């Protein structure tokens, strides 16, 4: 009925504008925006968007974007997003974009407080993320204040201490000096290093009750399912591992774990309604498929891919050895000058 | 032109 579908994706780091027609499927607007920005690992990704009962949700790929009850706007509003989390960066983010791409989306949760960080690893996570942004510190250049337009801490952490920003920026520029001579994107994979090892790092809980109608949390991960304490999303009370599991069902607000080992009990809960527990299956069945994707071999393109990334690491390399080495010839003929 | 059979952008298998 109106007669254009404009499109609006965010990125971490860019706006993108489409203009959509009324059979356009997911897949095709996903293509458009990853050809867009140059992305090639896209099996990560997503498109989410806030449905019309205020509910964020996840485009289906496999279905037109307007039967899918997408708040009614012009234009509409997607945020491109990390879905599905490695289970290591450093052997599974080929790409500096991807990286870069999960840097900035993870860093967001941490300073959101979405992702609980202790004191001390949220200063050594803003020590890599002022190196990547900053580069080296340079006393000539980075003077006190050097980092006061800039949101470095949780919330949480800057609640429940007692330092200024000033008492803040000097403890995160001790491990930023420490840094000198890391290169930006060797930063930003530092951070992700630390923080995939978080607990809350790359799990979607959701509100769900056993029988009894004690509350608990589901959570859904890389490795598999895990139920929590109402009070303590850190910790599973119990994990599922894929590998413990024979089946996972629902029936509507029913959900079942059935595991491999034949003494161990079914584990059952409650969803509020029927279309969160769909939710946690889709989930749960494009975390395994990734799990055992990432135990086949290597696709021919993830080959590709890894070949061109330590050619272009083994080529960086020499070319900076060779500006050091041309600096140095430089500041010998600078002092040899004198005579 | 909705060919994409998979929710995700990967294919699941059986
Ligand atoms: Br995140
Ligand atoms: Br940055
Ligand atoms: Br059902
Ligand atoms: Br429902
Ligand atoms: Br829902
Ligand atoms: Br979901
Ligand atoms: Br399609």
């Amino acid at each position: 009925m109106p007669k254009t579908i404009s499109v609006r994706v965010t990125t971490m780091d860019a706006e993108l504008e489409f203009a959509i027609q009324p059979n356009t499927t997911g897949k095709q607007l996903f293509d458009q925006v990853v050809k867009t920005i140059g992305l090639r690992e896209v099996w990560f990704f997503g498109l989410q968007y806030q449905d019309t009962k205020g509910f964020s949700t996840w485009l289906k790929l496999n279905k037109k974007v307007t039967a899918q009850d997408v708040r009614k706007e012009s234009p509409l509003l997607f945020k491109f997003r990390a879905k599905f989390y490695p289970e290591d960066v450093s052997e599974e983010l080929i790409q500096d974009i991807t990286q870069r791409l999960f840097f900035l989306q993870v860093k967001e949760g941490i300073l959101n407080d979405d992702i609980y960080c202790p004191p001390e690893t949220a200063v050594l996570l803003a020590s890599y993320a002022v190196q990547s942004k900053y580069g080296d510190f340079n006393k000539e250049v980075h003077k006190s204040g050097y980092l006061a337009g800039d949101k470095l801490l949780p919330q949480r952490v800057l609640e429940q201490h007692k330092l200024n920003k000033d008492q803040w920026e000097e403890r995160i520029q001790v491990w930023h000096e420490e840094h000198r001579g890391m290169l930006r994107e060797d930063a930003v994979l530092e951070y992700l290093k630390i923080a995939q090892d978080l607990e809350m790092y790359g799990v979607n809980y959701f509100s769900i009750k056993n029988k009894k109608g004690s509350e608990l949390w589901l959570g859904v991960d890389a490795l598999g399912l895990n139920i929590y304490e109402q009070n303590d999303r850190l910790t599973p009370k119990i994990g599922f591992p894929w590998s413990e599991i024979r089946n996972i069902s629902f029936n509507d607000k029913k959900f079942v774990i059935k595991p491999i080992d034949k003494k161990a009990p079914d584990f059952v809960f409650y969803a509020p309604r029927l279309r969160i527990n769909k939710r946690i299956l889709a989930l749960c069945m494009g975390n395994h498929e990734l799990y055992m994707r990432r135990r086949k071999p290597d696709t021919i393109e993830v080959q590709q891919m890894k070949a061109q990334a330590r050619e272009e690491k083994h080529q960086k390399q020499m070319e900076r050895a060779m500006l050091e080495n041309e600096k140095k010839k430089r500041e010998m003929a600078e002092k040899e000058k004198e005579k | 032109g909705g060919s994409w059979k998979y929710p995700d952008a990967f294919e699941l298998s059986g």
